């Protein structure tokens, strides 16, 4: 008999652990492996896909509108739409990149946000994105917006503009629930220019926006996450 | 060392260290450059 | 490996922050593209995001409860919890369930951790040491309708003896008939107008009994069961979008009837900050 | 002179233009390809039909109004009354596809609109009548019309709330999947090419759907002053690397 | 002493566990082996083998007659017998290969099912043997059955047809406990033309008919049968 | 038509044996050519030899 | 490594791994190959 001392810890079961375990199914062939496209080896894959942003929320209820956002003929300098960079809130909780983005505490890395126009082909714009680092107050004017990291978008053929928010920050990690000294700063757009639209034409335009991450992105300690709930086990 | 015969008693396997986001972010036909007009 | 080159300065007909998204593709258009940059490395791998960590840890997947007690005059022991079974499934506590369902396809060997807790609600001189009996009951067993039938010898069927207030551990091969597990199933069992459908139809994997060995004591003893699982080598095809509106039964894709928005409504413009 | 814009694809007898594209899609970067030996596990010799399955197959147009919703076609079930493709279905036990899907809309210069073309592997719809109802073979297969978004609901019938991709996940999140759009002011067609994608290496074709495609409004259609309020969608589908096995009697569906 | 931690699961009995426990009977000589014709290393093995099956289920009780197939004089066209083919149950439930595959809950591979002919020597007859894949109906006609898997046997010196029911489905193992997506479709006989006797012969002539598993055959997932049971402990 | 107008056409060819296509449908289950109008202003089908027959008379 | 002394405490053998079917499926005197009649 090997003479032992067990230690603290002994018998506890932490969820955590990674052990070798009996299989309760000795020699039992599972079946072979088949050719299936799409693998995914990595959440930081699938982040870097952008998808649609409800960039206006302003709704009542859930609607294809809140990804629309509206766009005004003949107006100048005025503000296009503005947002915090909680990406764990707001506009971005319900988002590919929010959404497992709350299944870790900690992130870091540059986000990839675009705009793609869908005004007609004989329309023109200019608009100017904007990101407000930490530190200072969300733009209220574009003069104020544009002295800070910004892309002056020319709307033409090609129809998608990619702002890229830098990663702007001192300590090397922010908590992806909204923490204010982990703040990111702010987004927002305004009219550079103006909407002009052709003649026989009228109303509204709409901006379709999108967020995404970088290959810089990093995110740290797994936990669960609140966008998802129940009272009761569910039942067949 | 592996106490047990059988592959599924065995602890978790260690980072694929793969990655490759081009299949979910760049599925296109024609490969486009950055930089390149996206439609020529 | 560096996560930002050196970039300065820039005038180019080489325009890389303008593109088409309607080709469906997400150029990696990077900071150095649009703004002045300085040389900063990684110090990241991206280990924690490996889907082998993501799904590696383990979860609950069901609690369920039996009881030791005169089995005297009883008719129905399942139905009085002096043995009780669990129809395996791991989409009935939510939280496991929306990893999963991040995937299409997911294939990987599993690890199990069997809690047993003991209670007695009323008078009890003592906490009796009783020993719990897990027995996997494949599609075709016999199941059990007593708590001390000839099925419970377990000849065949694989079953772990343990103590309450102990934990049960093995881990299972992966068991899917085809070559990964499917966590949406856009078909049925057969070409049938009235037959069910999506996953239900295949995720049809037997279950497993639970039972109190122990003949019963003078006072009533409940033993609560709470079902670990952990995935190990772990293989995951075709991500989805993530599970929005909550759930409401095990397999189907439902969600309630006047559920509330998911997506916060602004506490004002769409200009607000 | 050659453009991501100007494509033209060749399937059996049939050929497709377009002048005004963006690109095309191949799902997952792989193009579909034959059942190779050490994936298979049916042992009969498979059938392969060949240019006379393989070809573009369009289905009936689709009207969009400044108030659509969208739709939803499902594959194979959206060919299945297709020529000797429809055919070969029904009197196969199994068989296994890959698609060219080319989804149409041209307008004007002075139109705007932008329609999201995506392709869903394994999209299990819900019942609108929540709780643990099921969804009747029948509403899963509607065939060539496909299921109208806008429509109303139906008892046996899933629900079609376009906001909640008829599954409880996010409109906006369908990007994940393979998709393109169709822009009016940069687009006028969507290319997507689907690969066999199943957890299986052959299959049933009739009690099972592999993938659905769905083409949905996201930026409303807006049409110049007085012009008609309506443009029409049309969807031409080609199956490619088509392979059946097992043949026999001839299945009779619900309905 | 050598410090340890102790796991969860410490303590278990895990009835498939395969560990090393210290002998009751040291030094103990075991007696030597001496050679026995008939060893069997593999279940596999021993299915290959085929048994009768008692195809004509319906009588009150089990008789020898329920292994007899009657087949009748000149009938054309007509049915001899159908069944679906759930090897765990019907038909194939008591026999060495059904019963083999209930201590198994996965199958695959193909089967080899045979008719031997006992009609007199001067008698004759063309049979057909069809396999109808899953997907459609068991075939109510012969043009029906013909359209898929068949064999067209002609009665002759060599008194038995092998027919072999080619493992034909996507998923590549089935449930040996009859399920619905898991079916592997139905087996039917026909009069290809009919059966003839020769003079001063009368009534009826039988089939007998055999099942048995491929090399193809694959089976996993060991577990009780439903074939066995007590109510109370045996005594002597 | 002008150049700020639009259309995709459909030319089809019906090889001997079938009738002339009576709707859009039946058209296109034989051999065709989606067009699209644009910049190129023509559209070129041809009308593949399908015969059994290695002639066939002009009258 | 095997802790103890008797070779009954050892644990389960291993795929015997021979696998010959014939002797219960061809015990036959004359061997008879598949093709050629049974009964010439
Ligand atoms: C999706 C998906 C994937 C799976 C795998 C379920 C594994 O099923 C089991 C379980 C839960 C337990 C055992 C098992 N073996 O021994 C025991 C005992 F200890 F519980 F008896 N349980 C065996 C299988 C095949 O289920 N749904």
């Amino acid at each position: 008999g090997l003479p032992t001392t067990t230690l603290p810890g002994s018998g506890q079961f932490l969820t955590t652990d990674d052990r070798q375990s009996p299989s309760a199914l000795p020699n039992y062939e599972p079946t072979p492996r088949i050719h299936i496209p799409g693998k995914v080896h990595n959440l930081l894959e699938i982040i870097q896909v952008d998808t649609l942003i409800p960039m206006n929320n302003t709704h009542t209820k859930d609607e294809v509108n809140s990804y629309l956002i509206p766009l005004n003929a003949n107006r100048q300098n005025e503000q296009v739409f503005g947002t915090n960079l909680f990406i764990g809130d707001g506009v971005f909780k319900t988002t590919l990149l929010g959404e497992i983005v709350q299944y870790y505490t900690h992130w870091s890395g540059s986000l990839r946000f675009s705009l793609m126009y869908t005004g007609p082909a004989l329309s023109s714009a200019k608009l100017i994105l904007a990101y407000t680092p930490p530190g200072a107050r969300g733009p209220q004017d574009r003069r104020e917006a544009m002295l800070g990291t910004h892309v002056v978008w020319d709307i033409g053929l090609q129809s998608t503009i990619v702002m890229t928010i830098p990663w702007t920050s001192g300590v090397q990690f922010r908590y992806t629930d909204p923490d204010t000294y982990t703040s990111a700063g702010f987004l927002s757009c305004w009219y550079q220019t103006s909407l002009i639209l052709p003649p026989e034409t009228t109303g509204q335009v709409y901006l379709l926006s999108f967020i995404s991450a970088c290959p810089d992105f990093k995110l740290r300690l797994m936990k669960d996450t609140q966008t998802i709930s129940q009272t009761v086990a569910l039942t067949e | 060392i592996n106490y047990y015969k059988d592959a599924a008693s065995t602890s978790s396997a260690g980072q694929s260290l793969s990655m490759d986001p081009s299949k979910f972010t760049e599925p296109v036909k024609d490969l486009m450059l950055k930089g390149a007009p996206a439609l020529n | 490996t560096v996560a930002s080159i050196s970039s300065g300065p820039k005038h180019t007909q080489k325009v890389p922050i303008l593109t088409a998204n309607e080709t469906g593709a997400t150029m990696p258009v990077l900071p150095s593209d649009s703004i002045e940059t300085r040389t900063t490395y990684m110090h990241f791998n991206g280990s924690e995001t490996d889907v082998e960590c993501f799904l590696g840890r383990a979860a609950c997947v069901h609690v369920t409860e039996i009881q030791n007690k005169d089995a005297t005059g009883i008719d129905n022991h399942r139905e009085a919890k002096l043995f009780n079974d669990w129809k395996i499934n791991l989409s009935s506590l939510v939280q496991l369930r929306k990893k999963l369902e991040l995937f299409t396809y997911v294939r990987f060997d599993s690890e199990y951790t069997i809690l047993a807790t003991a209670s007695q609600p009323d008078s009890a001189n003592y906490s009796s040491n009783l020993v719990v009996q897990a027995m996997y009951v494949p599609p075709g067993a016999p199941n059990p309708k007593e708590w001390d039938d000839y099925t419970w010898q377990s000849a065949s069927n694989p079953s772990v003896f343990f103590k309450v207030g102990d934990t049960s551990r093995f881990s299972v091969p992966y068991v899917g008939l085809a070559s990964a597990y499917n966590c949406f199933y856009d078909g049925y069992s057969h070409d049938d107008a009235e037959t069910q459908y999506g996953i239900t139809v295949l995720n049809h994997m037997g279950s497993m009994a639970f039972r109190i060995v122990n003949e019963h004591d003078e006072h009533k003893t409940l033993v609560k069961i709470r079902v670990y699982h952990r995935a190990k080598h772990v293989e995951a095809w075709i991500p989805r979008a993530p599970r929005a509106l909550p759930y409401t039964s095990i397999g189907r894709t439902n969600y309630p009837k006047n559920t509330e928005p998911v997506i916060k409504k602004r506490k004002g413009d769409i200009k607000s900050y | 002179g050659y453009s991501d814009r100007v494509q033209q694809i060749t399937l059996g007898n049939s050929t497709i233009t377009t002048q005004e594209a963006a690109n095309a899609v191949v799902c997952y970067a792989e193009w579909p390809e034959y059942l190779p030996d050490v994936d298979a596990s049916d042992v009969n010799k498979t059938s392969k039909p060949d240019t006379s399955v393989c070809r573009f197959y369009t289905l009936d147009s689709k009207t969009w109004t400044t108030g659509s919703k969208g739709w939803c076609w499902k594959l194979p079930d959206a060919l299945k009354d297709m020529g000797v493709f429809g055919q070969n279905m029904f009197f196969h036990s199994l068989g296994r596809s890959g698609y060219t899907v080319h989804v149409q809309c041209n307008a004007t210069k002075f139109h705007s609109g932008c329609l999201l073309v995506v392709v869903i592997p394994e999209h299990q719809l819900a019942s609108h009548e929540g709780g643990n109802v099921s969804v009747k073979y029948t509403f899963t297969h509607p065939g060539e019309r496909g299921i109208d978004l806008s429509s109303a609901n139906e008892v046996g019938g899933p629900v079609k709330d376009v906001l909640y991709n008829m599954n409880g996940t996010l409109l906006g999140n369908l990007l994940i999947f393979p998709h393109q759009f169709i822009n009016l002011r940069t687009n006028n067609t969507a290319t997507i090419v689907i690969p066999y994608i199943n957890s299986v290496p052959i299959d049933s074709m009739t009690r099972h759907n592999n993938v659905s495609l769905m083409v949905i409004p996201i930026a409303p259609l807006t049409v110049p002053t007085g012009a008609t309020p309506s443009l029409p969608i049309t969807v031409t589908i080609a199956p490619m690397c088509t392979e059946f096995s097992g043949i026999r009697s001839k299945s009779i569906v619900p309905q």
